[PDB]
């Protein structure tokens, strides 16, 4: 999506996390702005010595390369549950003799 | 938890922010060089000043993480770049005075000129005027007037400015835990904290001294060859056993003998390799020269270029209204965006220049995945040396005959190769001791071994001893010759030329072995050898994340500079120089001067 999402100065609307106090779980979501505290001292809501703001924005500029350009990614997770099924693709149909 | 997370987290914060900021200055420089205007130069300077301020603000947290107990080489190398203050150690008065000295020294160097005693109304500027006099003109008086008046008009004016530059810089380096600004330049190859690969700053002085003695057997024979040839043109001034005058070297600084090829032809009756007509006859253009040059890089096994590389590059000067810089320069705009600026013409001179700039990209593109602070070269030698080995192999007639430029009926003989081989030695062999001469002199000046008044006395002494060159007119203590050099007045390191030269043949011997090549290296051609490019890319991808000695240990077979691949390159040349020097004296005599009586 370089011709769609890239913006001069970087698309600051698409961000991501660089550090977290623990590893996420499968399909987990965490949008907290808590400061990553590494040392025993308190961060007091501001970064610095042994403290870091975990979220940063992407540098999606139009001059990016194949390894840095934006890519609209979608993941399709399926679930085989005891409950009944709901959706499968079209079945073939032909003429009537 | 531990302190290690602070450096690992802080460097990631810097590598994220400094990445886009550095690119904003790089693309602004691209926009300026592509369209020289008043608006772009401001965007170039505003961007560079912005990023430069970001480096100093980030040094506050860099110094709060001592590297004493840290064994991680990645964390050590990255923080050491920002932990150092540099020119910030002195007050603004000393820093501003230093910038005024360099700006004043650079202006006096650029604005130098010389007119004849008989024609004062036509004074020729440094470029292109006086450069042609030392390069093209063969007149004894024009070359002498351009040399002596340059030393008097420009050399004397740059003598006093060079004092505060040495004094102010020594105070800067000493505050940063160095012995002098000479040792500050030697710190580029510094390696600490690695077993079997550590490198002290003072080891560079021993390497150039050792290798110079190994270059002397090849240099003393070529110097006698050049003296014997120049003596035929100037017999009333050059002795068959004496020294070569300084104003007959080929330039206004005494660095290369490339301009003396016309006066030192080995065989002026035999032909040489030149595909300037083959490309014009084959309807080649600036794009096809670059495109066919890429086929050499992909054939050896190196990565190919992207579509953004070729689509956005410059091939010609877009008119005088938007005049661009036609100088060859490989650009790293960032985020995988790589480009080259060049006003290419259909000629063999630009054919090899294309491989040189394309070789620079292969250096930067290899370690592009490293961190931002580590996305750079390990030293100055690895940057420019890798570009020459690719162009030299392309200059070999084996590659030209394969591509179809040089016809296959061209005869190759030892008499013809000496023409191309000795022409190269005038550039290489006629430059190796001159850089060792200059940097040895400059290194002593920063340390303070040579007094400020004895600059010209010790400089002239080193010229007779190391290179065997003498001035055309004697100079007193008020002169300062080496300060008139571009690299000296603009605060640049010239030792990289010596290191790049010996590293060039070292990498060539490594890739020629990767090509399964036999014989001397002058006939080497790595074309269509997939293992050749693969061996190089394994080294280029390191960047500055590992020791530079490690890259040489497993590639070229040594940890420092060596003259072994130089002699193998110029192996038959030593025999040729031996025969022609039968009626001359190998070496030189320091007792002879052109103004002797």
């Amino acid at each position: 999506s370089n011709n769609l999402d890239s913006k001069v100065g970087g698309n600051y609307n698409y961000r991501y996390r660089l550090f977290r106090k623990s590893n996420l779980k499968p399909f987990e979501r965490d949008i907290s702005t808590e400061i990553y505290q590494a040392g025993s001292k308190p961060c007091n809501g501001v970064e610095g010595f042994n403290c870091y703001f975990p979220l940063q924005s992407y540098g999606f500029q139009p001059t990016n390369g194949v390894g840095y350009q934006p890519y609209r990614v979608v993941v399709l997770s399926f679930e085989l549950l005891h409950a009944p099924a709901t959706v499968c693709g079209p079945k073939k149909s032909t003429n009537l003799v | 938890s531990t302190i290690e997370e602070q450096a690992k987290t802080f460097l990631d914060k810097f590598n994220h922010e400094a990445e886009d900021l550095f690119y904003q200055s790089s693309l602004a420089s691209w926009n300026y060089n592509t369209n020289i205007t008043e608006e772009n130069v401001q965007n170039m300077n505003n961007a560079g000043d912005k990023w430069s301020a970001f480096l100093k603000e980030q040094s506050t947290l860099a110094q709060m993480y001592p590297l004493q107990e840290i064994q991680n080489l990645t964390v050590k190398l990255q923080l050491q770049a920002l932990q150092q203050n540099g020119s910030s150690v002195l007050s603004e008065d000393k820093s501003k005075r230093l910038n005024t000295i360099l700006n004043t020294m650079s202006t006096i160097y650029s604005t130098g000129k010389v007119c004849n005693p008989d024609n004062p109304q036509e004074c020729l500027l440094l470029e292109p005027g006086l450069n042609e006099i030392m390069a093209n003109s063969l007149d004894y008086n024009e070359r002498l007037w351009a040399w002596e008046s340059w030393r008097s008009e420009v050399g004397k004016q740059l003598r006093p400015l060079y004092e505060e530059y040495v004094v102010l810089k020594n105070e800067m380096a000493r505050a940063n835990h160095y012995e002098d600004y000479g040792d500050y330049w030697r710190g580029d190859y510094e390696v600490n904290g690695v077993d079997g690969y550590d490198y002290s700053r003072g080891q560079l002085i021993e390497d150039v001294e050792h290798t110079f003695e190994e270059i002397k057997p090849l240099y003393e024979h070529l110097h006698a060859y050049v003296r014997a040839k120049l003596m035929n043109a100037y017999p009333s001034y050059i002795s068959p056993i004496g020294c070569l005058p300084a104003h007959l070297l080929g330039d206004m600084w005494g660095r290369f003998w490339t301009n003396l090829y016309s006066l030192t032809v080995p065989f002026g009756q035999k032909p040489n390799i030149d595909v300037t007509d083959a490309m014009v006859d084959q309807a080649w253009d600036a794009q096809r020269i670059f495109k066919e040059a890429e086929k050499f890089f992909v054939s050896v096994g190196l990565p190919n270029m992207t579509q953004g590389f070729w689509e956005n590059s410059m091939l010609t000067d877009p008119g005088n209204v938007q005049k661009a810089v036609c100088h060859p320069t490989a650009w790293d705009l960032g985020k995988g965006d790589f480009r080259i600026l060049m006003c290419t013409k259909v000629t063999m001179d630009d054919f090899l220049t294309a491989h040189h700039e394309m070789g620079h990209i292969q250096y930067d593109m290899a370690y592009a995945a490293q961190p931002f602070l580590l996305r750079n070269g390990a030293n100055e030698g690895f940057h420019e040396a890798v570009g020459e080995i690719m162009s030299l192999s392309a200059a070999t007639p084996k590659h030209l005959k394969s591509i179809g430029l040089l016809s296959p009926d061209f005869q190759e003989d030892n008499e013809t190769e000496i023409n191309f081989l000795l022409k190269q030695a005038l550039t290489i062999v006629g430059t190796l001791p001159f850089t060792y001469m200059l940097e040895k002199w400059r290194w002593m000046v920063f340390k303070g071994e040579i007094p400020k008044d004895q600059w010209m006395k010790k400089w002239w002494e080193m010229k007779r001893e190391i290179v065997g060159v003498v001035e055309p007119v004697p100079h007193d203590e008020t002169y300062c010759d080496p300060a008139s050099l571009f690299h000296v007045s603009n605060d640049y390191s010239f030792i990289r030329y010596y290191t790049r030269t010996l590293y060039q043949f070292q990498f060539q011997e490594a890739l020629c072995q990767a090509a399964k090549h036999e014989g001397p290296l002058h006939k080497c051609d790595i074309s269509n050898s997939t293992e050749a490019g693969q061996k190089l890319f394994n080294m280029l991808r390191l960047g500055k994340s590992e020791p530079w000695t490690l890259a040489l240990e497993n590639v070229v077979g040594a940890k420092n500079m060596n003259v072994r691949p130089l002699l193998n390159y110029f192996e038959p040349l030593f025999t040729w120089l031996k025969d022609q020097n039968k009626n001359s004296f190998v070496g030189w005599s320091t007792d002879w001067s052109p103004y002797a009586d």
